[PDB]
């Protein structure tokens, strides 16, 4: 439930950021492997879980096709879908 | 009759070099500037030698040697560098101080690159064309943390922090877990209810992100604890003035992971919308991110639902849709915003009151009310 809650308030926060002007909702479709890669290992992912999990990634990001300040909302929706927080502690 | 003195160097003068020098007669042995009379291998004020009887001076000619300044003074929190002969401190050498950035940073005047410059002047002391024989003083950044948090916030987030995101927070463990903020490289800025609970053996630790290694990291002393008058701690329900300052017995050396953190001085910095870290611990550090929310919208969720004190000198952050709780802060942590401007980071606000400690808002200390209040207690 830690996940869960926590990816939530990420994505919202984003979306306040979006609301505010501080964030471009385009900006955040792009993600490098690396930056996949880092992002999982710090928060503790599997090694062997971190390419699942990076094809999670991938695919919210062109599931949603809304650019608006709501992507941020479900991108976490499909997170949640594809269970991604059964790959993090 | 006695002989004619000679120099034995060049740089001695002889003052008055009189044609003959006779019986009862003298002469004196000055030096030129930057010199000093020795004789052998101490340092003589003064030289006179007389005509005594036969063709003999009571004591032979001294030599002017080059004067030492000596080893330069120590810059605290700085170094320097020879720009002339390296290792060489005599007369018309010059050296370059320099603060260890970017952690220390030199005052300035207006006035720079020339401003760590000392030369070795003729009186031996170590000076300088603007000021004298003072020397720098190396003083501390405020924000610019060498490792700062990501701005790219992303949804898969980690709420765990690193080394240096967060080198201002300190740890304190009074009547229970605490913690704050640094405030150049001697003072604490904290909470008034974590000294003075509503219901002391004080303990400061800094330096680190891990609970079992802060307190590895030594502990650190207190001189005076200022408490804001405003503070009451009988009064179970308002905690008008919650802040005080900590001064340590002795001032820390600043690094990577110790950098203390600015204060507010324009009220943009709270403007509605406007986000702010706040991190705490428990057995690691950890940070969170909320926005400030409504001072209005506040107020009526807080009468609807049972009477506290949200005045001007406070104001509330985060937001009911959010599923951390309310209590995600650390108690006296200070509320960290960046300037987007300047890149600094700013202390807007210190963990006091949250009441309901599970899910809604969470009320701060406004900082910029009281900044004049702490640069009192700072400079004294």
């Amino acid at each position: 439930e830690d996940c869960e809650n926590i990816f939530h308030d990420n994505a919202y926060l984003l979306k306040l950021d979006c609301e505010a002007g501080r964030v471009d909702p385009v900006e955040f479709d792009d993600i490098s492997d690396e930056e996949i890669y880092e992002i999982t290992v710090d928060v503790g992912v599997s090694s062997e879980d971190q390419e699942k999990v990076a094809k999670i990634i991938r695919e919210c990001i062109a599931q949603v096709s809304t650019q608006d300040c709501t992507k941020f909302s479900e991108i976490y929706d499909c997170y949640m879908k594809k269970k991604i927080c059964n790959y993090y502690p | 009759k006695c002989p004619q003195p000679k120099t034995l160097d060049e740089f001695t003068i002889i003052q008055n070099l009189q044609p003959q020098y006779q019986f009862r007669d003298y002469f004196i042995a000055t030096c030129k500037q930057g010199y000093q009379l020795i004789e052998g291998n101490q340092v003589l004020h003064s030289f006179t030698a007389v005509c005594q009887d036969d063709g003999t001076w009571h004591r032979a000619m001294p030599r002017c040697k080059i004067k030492d300044c000596g080893q330069p003074r120590n810059l605290p929190n700085g170094d320097f560098r020879y720009t002339t002969t390296m290792g060489v401190n005599t007369y018309k050498a010059r050296i370059q101080y320099y603060c260890h950035e970017p952690y220390y940073k030199m005052q300035t005047r207006a006035r720079e690159s020339e401003q760590g410059v000392y030369t070795c002047t003729a009186q031996g002391i170590w000076k300088n064309e603007q000021k004298g024989e003072k020397i720098p003083r190396c003083l501390p950044v405020c924000g610019k943390p060498v490792n700062p948090v990501e701005q790219r916030q992303r949804i898969i987030g980690g709420q765990k922090a690193k080394m240096g995101n967060f080198p201002w927070q300190v740890f304190t463990n009074i009547h229970g877990r605490g913690g704050g903020a640094l405030l150049g490289d001697r003072w604490i800025l904290t909470a008034a209810h974590t000294l003075y609970p509503k219901e002391a053996s004080l303990d400061v630790f800094l330096g680190h992100t891990n609970v079992e290694e802060l307190m590895k990291l030594g502990n650190h002393p207190i001189r005076r604890v200022s408490v804001h008058p405003d503070y009451r701690q009988d009064e179970s329900y308002n905690f008008e003035g919650d802040i005080a300052l900590l001064e340590l017995e002795n001032s820390v050396t600043l690094g990577p992971n110790l950098l203390p953190i600015c204060l507010p001085d324009n009220d943009t910095f709270y403007d509605l919308g406007l986000m702010g870290y706040v991190s705490g611990f428990g057995h690691d550090l950890r940070f969170v991110r909320l926005p400030v929310a409504n001072p209005q919208a506040c107020e009526n969720w807080l009468r609807g639902k049972n009477m506290d004190v949200f005045s001007q000198n406070m104001f509330c952050a985060g937001h009911p849709s959010l599923k951390q709780d309310a209590c995600q802060g650390d108690a006296g942590g200070v509320f960290a915003v960046r300037d987007p401007n300047t890149d600094r980071w700013v202390a807007t606000g210190i963990v006091s009151w949250g009441i309901g400690c599970s899910r809604g808002y969470g009320f701060y200390t406004k900082v910029l009310n009281y900044v004049d209040w702490i640069k009192k207690e700072m400079e004294e």
